[PDB]
RNA sequence: UGGUUUCUCUUCAGAUCGCAUAAAUCUUUCGCCUUUUACUAAAGAUUUCCGUGGAGAGGAACAACUCUGAGUCUUAACCCAAUUUUUUGAGGCCUUGC
């Protein structure tokens, strides 16, 4: 296998090659123009792996060219999906408390750097800066104890074979105790919705009808009509004006031609979850909330009654199959929470996502809001709503190709070498390349 | 003599009372609305009639963001307010009209209807 | 609990012919058999050792005084074992 | 050991030998703790066991069909034919 | 096991029994536990000579019993 | 393609049954027909789910979800409901070990759908209750309360989702209790209203109420549970353990017997302990304590979880543990052979009240005695949709008599009468068919007793008609009309947009009307089409 | 009747996923509208890119093994003597059939 390289050599390649008008470097002057129609990619992937404002510094892998004509970062940001929640919701407390309590909270100059300012070497100005401090909220150490260790790491529990798998780290497998403290870490970015019966004609094939037809909805996406001596006016009752989330929701019984429509999913038996308050309450007891029973009958029944004189009396060795374990535990309550939870955390293990997969947000805009709030978020909550349903409408199937690995090709040639890099130094040096 | 139809709802708390509105906007007449024993949820039968009940169950799931739920079967007859045969009122041709001429309304758009 | 047994316990219902220690020949239907081969069966055909035959409403026979039973084809298709 | 002794010979077409001296030749299917038996296309025998007695093989024959003998009025068994395709 | 032999359903009713040594009675059953051994009365022993004579509330072991038929429909 | 049916492609993998499966047909006592319904969608069709997992193994195994058999087509899988009333056959065992053969007439459970729920009701002799524990008597469990007392079956129970008791609405066990006792006292009540019998209360002691939580395949009745708990333990009988448990009954640990008051030191019942203790105690391990102490209590019951098995979420985990646990459906099958009159006795009441004429000294004593031969007779409801196929099956059952295919076929229809034959009509079998509701399988020839698809003879069947032999001297009446439990009112005036092909969309018009039980597509002198509804 | 982390290659997989979501080409309407790009917003037909899965091969171990849990001659003390079974109400005799 080729190996990491020593970061510093490709530093000083980029401190010799530096505006490219020096004579030695000359027969370089080509190679660089090529790897102009990669600049592009290698800045995806750039941006692709910034650094969660949780993080100092991040050491990413570099597949750089050898005559330092370009850097791409060879990483994929796997960020496993409840921790990425809850540290999300982190930094959305922390904000928070922060934005409340700042005297003057000074905005940065966008432009930041002048324009004939010269860019910043890493080596001098920057490597031997200690960074400063992240923002990264202050766990308890009793009550957020099993996640406290490795909160705020990079890829947090990567060199653990307990709870991932290796370095590639594609499989995670936590505990219910880490589950119910990344679930209350993250309520900040959650829902409160139990059952999914609040979207009824506001789900996704809804949408989907309304788009099909002309139809909108009054806090829904609007769309392009997809098309473009019987109704006497004194032969029919107009009894209660017809409602037009009818059309919605029995679409053949009410409209003329509904080509293209789609079947909605219409009821789920509502699911009645009772949130606990504290734990000094059992984990299942008969919470006052819920209605009494008070049995009430007329005459008794004749249920059988095996009475006296029936001589059946167990033996010795018999009990009830599970009297030495206790009813309930300190974490039955939090594994029954654990199991009306949103899809991150409703579950026990799955797979790695990346930063880029996760919508922290799209929660927020899918559920119809308060109409307290201006008009401007309305209008903004039904275009993203919009965008939403263009998402889900128009996707056609992954169409399985044959795997292509641009970075596997150019590391497998002479040209490229590979080594590892603070975040900040590559983009410093992707900038200067693209200069 | 007009049809009816028992409608069974369940629904949270103040989902009772926004049931007890719509369903009260379309003489309604609610005949009970005792709780579920063993759960926060409350039943509330009543009565409808079958001309105002034509999308009942989505205009009640609208108004209760989804959290009440309708179900309604076919179980009466009784008699429209109205008088059905009456050539002193005179109807609209689109105006819903009220209670005193529902029967006379609804006997003159049957009549245009087939038999004439 | 006897492979055979579970077999036998699947006859319940259906016409089968059963042989005593002694020799007498006993067909109709099962009713019940129970864990020790004991047979309630009803509506008898019995041919004794002499040839001849008789017509039984009900009878009860004992596991341990009998010698076989020829159970219907309909449950060969226990394969397992 | 090995509790094979019987298992081997089951699905096997088996001569078995009762105590009043009747001869069994069914397909092999079951036993049990007590030797009761399940024989499939079972027919008895009184008269002989054919070591082809060129006279007949086969005298006093029935055909019984899917029989379960019980073990208390077994003697013996031996390899008769092998296992019946079907 | 230790299994009750399944004869509550011929419990008071009239019974031929039929037992080892080619021998025959008939009586109601009035009782049974777990190995069969029956409690018959009004019994009856149908003697091989075709003649019938009365011996009352007897116990038949059920280690002897090889069959029983009812004389009434249960 | 035409085909929307959702994949047929028949490969059944149940253990050693094929000819099994019609050598029990031809039994007519070891056969049941068993309708289910609930109040709109309590949990039936995973239910049977369970069921058929149970019965087909080395496949058949649904992960987040399946409801493919009683929810075979595209809307109905999308909706949410099942529309049809799809029919099932399987064969799986009792508790003893004796398999029988069951019909499970699978019904919808919305309010408009009725009609689906009544003809299913009329062809099998039995009828089985879903009840959400969570929910109590509902709108559409009181309506078919009233349709299967009215219709002369018998009456049962089972009590589904004791699951949301535990994990939803976290009731005390006792308290689940008088929230499971109550249910049962509400069926009781509605049954006594209305039947002027006797001989059909309901009670758990008496084993025909089960209970039996369905995502997770829990299901047992008292006898079932005292099974498990006699096959761990010593030599219990089961029976008479199984009828001391519920009510009102408490366990005294020093004389070792129940009793009914003596305890009286703050104890629980019999029920309560022995049944809900352990259940919530197996719930609350695998929700809490997967990693801590599941395997110390998965040790207790016996239950050996391989490395991949522990691996699992919550769900999928908790339903292993439980079938693990709980084993086969055979409460169920308890509940059903010890009450579900097998059509010996079922045919009676059902002749009765089916048949027009009566018990009279022809037709009665021979649909009685129920043998497979002489006066061959049916009676199709139902009309099964294929794919593509512009014929759509028959579904009835055999009474008198068998069918053979190629044996032809007259249809007594319903305008017919005894002396008004032209109503009547004779065509012949193209083929048999007995369908395991995803799959279908031919068969030679259907006995008595048994339900039956038949291809070919949809021409005369609008919604209720008769099957008998064709030019036989063995004139009788047709079996009564569909009584419904609702009145179709709801009035719907169509017109074709294109007056151009009006034979097309009234043949279509037609078949939907034939397909439905309680359509009633006619033309009214304004000449406008009128479809009535529920 | 019994043992896995990482790198590369090949091949097969997208009719309920990648529980996320971009751009492009064509053809047909459009929507503005000095003309061409750059676009509006729909339907359809196709593709590219960022990702993914199953199997196989090889390399880099920085994991450690074979009286071991399970045997084809070892190893779950319990399937080992009171009527339903593995410990005989047995014993005796005689006639018939090639
Ligand atoms: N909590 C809980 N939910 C269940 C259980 N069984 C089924 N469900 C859910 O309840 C809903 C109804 O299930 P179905 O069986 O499809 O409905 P149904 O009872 O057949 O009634 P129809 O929809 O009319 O066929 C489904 O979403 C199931 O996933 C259960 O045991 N517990
Ligand atoms: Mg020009």
């Amino acid at each position: 296998q080729k190996e990491d390289m020593p970061p510093e050599h490709v530093r000083k390649i980029i401190r010799d090659h530096g505006d490219m008008t020096n004579r030695k470097f000359r027969h370089d002057k080509r190679v660089y123009l090529g790897a102009l129609k990669y600049m592009p990619h290698a800045v995806l992937k750039l941006l692709e792996n910034m650094p969660m404002p949780w993080e100092q510094i991040r050491d990413v892998p570099v597949l750089y060219h050898i005559t330092g004509a370009i850097s791409f970062v060879n990483e994929i940001p796997w960020v496993i999906e409840p921790v990425y929640i809850s540290q999300w919701g982190s930094m959305w407390i922390m904000m928070r408390r922060e934005k409340r309590d700042r005297r003057h909270f000074k905005r940065m100059r966008f432009p930041p750097f002048d324009d004939e300012e010269p860019p910043l070497d890493y080596a001098d100005n920057i490597l031997d800066v200690e960074p400063l401090e992240a923002i990264q909220l202050e766990l308890d150490p009793e009550e957020d104890a099993p996640v406290l260790d490795w909160f705020y790491d990079h890829q947090p529990l990567r060199d653990s074979r307990k709870y991932v798998n290796g370095s590639t780290y594609q499989r995670w497998q936590f505990t219910l105790p880490m589950m119910s403290t990344l679930y209350r870490l993250a309520n900040q970015l959650l829902t409160d919705l139990v059952d999914d019966n609040y979207f009824y004609l506001f789900d996704l094939k809804a949408f989907f009808t309304s788009k099909a037809l002309n139809m909108a909805i009054p806090g829904g996406p609007k769309f392009e009509p997809l098309v473009r001596e019987f109704n006497d006016i004194n032969k029919i009752i107009i009894r209660q004006p017809i409602r037009t989330e009818y059309k919605i929701a029995f679409p053949y019984l009410y409209n003329n031609l509904p080509h293209h429509v789609h079947l909605t999913w219409y009821h789920t038996p509502n699911v009645v979850f009772i949130k606990t308050e504290d734990p000094d309450l059992p984990a299942f007891y008969f919470d006052p909330l819920i209605n009494p029973i008070s049995h009430r009958h007329s005459v008794k029944s004749q249920e059988p009654l095996p009475d006296d004189d029936e001589e059946f009396e167990l033996p010795e060795f018999v009990e009830p199959f599970l009297k030495d374990t206790p009813l309930y535990t300190d974490n039955t309550a939090n594994g029954i929470a654990l199991l009306w939870a949103p899809r991150p955390f409703n579950l026990r293990s799955g797979r790695t996502r990346r930063a880029l997969d996760i919508p922290l947000v799209k929660n927020w805009y899918r559920e119809h809001c308060p109409a307290g709030q201006p008009v401007k978020v309305r209008v903004s909550y039904q275009k993203l709503l919009k965008y939403y349903v263009l998402n889900a409408l128009k996707h056609r199937p992954p169409k399985a190709q044959k795997k292509r690995y641009l970075f596997r090709s150019f590391k497998a040639t002479k040209f490229f070498q590979s080594t590892k890099l603070d975040w900040v130094e590559v983009g410093l040096q992707v900038c200067r390349q693209g200069y | 003599m007009e049809p009816y139809y028992f409608v069974e709802v369940q629904a949270p708390a103040d989902c009772v009372s926004a049931v007890y509105t719509v369903l009260a906007r379309r003489r309604g007449h609610v005949t009970q609305d005792a709780p579920i024993p063993g759960s926060p949820l409350y039943t509330i039968k009543a009565f409808i009639p079958a001309i105002d009940s034509f999308g009942f169950e989505t205009d009640l799931r609208t108004h209760t963001q989804g959290q009440a739920f309708s179900l309604s079967v076919f179980h009466h007859w009784q008699i429209v307010p109205g008088d059905p045969l009456d050539k002193s009122i005179v109807i609209r041709p689109l105006e819903p009209q009220p209670a005193p001429h529902l029967a006379r309304e609804f006997m003159i758009k049957t009549r245009r209807r087939k038999g004439l | 609990i006897g492979v055979p047994i579970k077999v036998l316990h699947e006859a319940e219902g259906h016409i089968v012919t059963c042989e005593t220690n002694t020799g007498e020949v006993y067909r109709g239907k099962l009713i019940e058999a129970e864990d020790n081969m004991n047979c309630q069966m009803s509506n008898i055909t019995v041919t004794y050792r002499d040839g001849r035959v008789a017509q039984l409403e009900q009878v009860y026979i004992r596991g341990s005084k009998i010698r076989f039973l020829i159970l219907p084809d309909m449950l060969k298709n226990m394969l397992k074992s | 050991g090995k509790s094979s002794k019987m298992l081997q010979h089951i699905d096997y077409r088996m001569r078995c030998i009762l105590q009043d001296g009747r001869i069994f030749i069914g397909t092999f299917k079951a036993f049990d703790k007590h030797m009761n038996l399940i024989l499939c296309d079972c027919d008895e025998f009184r008269k002989i066991k054919p070591k082809n007695s060129k006279q007949a093989e086969r005298e006093e024959k029935r055909v019984l069909g899917l029989v379960l003998l019980r073990g208390e009025n077994l003697v013996s068994m031996t390899v008769e034919g092998p296992p019946p395709k079907d | 096991k230790a299994h009750p032999p399944e004869l509550k359903k011929f419990m008071d009713k009239k019974l031929s029994l039929k037992l080892n040594g080619g021998r025959h009675v008939q009586g109601i059953l009035r009782g049974f536990d777990p190995f069969m051994n029956l409690v018959i009365d009004e019994c009856v022993e149908m003697a091989t000579s075709g003649q019938q004579n009365n011996i009352g509330m007897v116990v038949i072991r059920g280690n002897s019993i090889i069959m029983l038929e009812a004389l009434e429909r249960v | 393609t035409k085909k929307f049916t959702l994949m047929e492609q028949t490969l059944p993998v149940t253990v050693y049954e094929m000819d099994f499966l019609a050598d029990l047909m031809d039994n007519s006592e070891l056969i049941r027909n068993v309708t289910l319904c609930g109040h709109l969608h309590h949990g039936k069709t995973c239910f049977v789910d369970c069921l058929i997992e149970q019965t087909h193994p080395e496949i058949r195994k649904r992960y987040d979800q399946d409801l493919c058999y009683t929810d075979i087509l595209f809307t109905e899988q999308e909706r949410g409901v099942g529309i049809k009333s799809t029919p099932v056959t399987v064969v799986l065992p009792d508790t003893k070990g004796k398999s029988y053969l069951f019909n499970i007439m699978d019904t919808p459970g919305h309010v408009n759908f009725s009609d689906e729920v009544t003809a299913g009701l009329r062809i099998s002799d039995g009828v089985v209750l879903f009840i959400d524990a969570a929910e109590g008597v509902m709108l559409n469990t009181e309506r078919l309360i009233k349709h299967a007392v009215q219709e002369r079956l018998a009456v049962t129970v089972c009590i589904n989702k004791i699951d949301r008791l535990i994990l939803e609405l976290k009731l005390p066990p006792t308290d689940a209790y008088y929230k499971l006792r109550h249910i049962v006292d509400e069926v009781n009540g509605l049954i006594s209203m209305y039947s002027t019998d006797e001989n059909l209360i309901l009670s758990p002691l008496l084993g025909n109420v089960c209970f039996s939580s369905s995502q997770y395949s829990i299901c047992f009745t008292l006898g079932s549970f005292a099974k498990i708990y006699a096959d761990t333990f010593g030599d219990i009988n089961y029976q008479e353990f199984a009828k001391r448990l519920w009510g009102d009954i408490y366990f005294n640990p020093k004389t070792r017997k129940f009793t009914k008051k003596a305890p009286t030191s703050s104890s629980q019942r019999s029920f309560v302990e022995f049944i809900l203790e352990p259940l919530y105690k197996i719930l609350a391990q695998v929700v809490g304590d997967v990693d801590t102490s599941l395997p110390r209590t998965l040790d207790e019951l016996g239950i050996h979880l391989t490395k991949e098995e522990l691996k699992l979420n919550i769900r999928p985990l908790l339903r292993l543990v439980c079938k693990k646990f709980f084993g086969e459906f055979t409460g169920f099958v308890d509940m059903c052979v010890q009450h579900i009159p097998s059509p010996k006795v079922g045919a009676k009441p059902k002749i009765e009240h089916t048949y027009t004429g009566g018990v009279d000294s022809d037709l009665g004593e021979a649909m009685s005695d129920c043998d497979p031969d002489g006066p061959l007779m049916c009676h199709t409801t139902k009309m099964y949709s294929t794919d593509d196929g512009v014929q759509f099956h028959a579904f009835g059952r055999v009474l008198s008599g068998t069918i053979h295919a190629g044996q032809p076929v007259k249809v007594l229809g319903e305008n017919y009468t005894l002396e008004d034959e032209e109503d009547s009509q004779i065509c012949t079998v193209g083929r048999l068919w007995i369908s395991v509701a995803r799959y279908h399988i031919e068969v030679n020839r259907v006995p008595a007793g048994n339900w039956v698809l038949i291809e070919g003879v949809d021409q005369p069947i609008v919604k209720t008609a008769t099957i008998t032999e064709p030019r036989g001297n063995e004139e009788a009446q047709i079996f009564r009309p569909l009584k419904f439990n609702t009145t179709s009112v709801i009035k719907i005036a169509v017109e074709p947009v294109n007056p151009s092909e009006l034979p097309k969309m009234l043949d279509g018009l037609r078949k939907v009307n034939k397909s439905y039980p309680s359509l009633t597509t006619k033309v009214e002198e304004s000449g406008e089409h009128v479809i009535l509804g529920t």
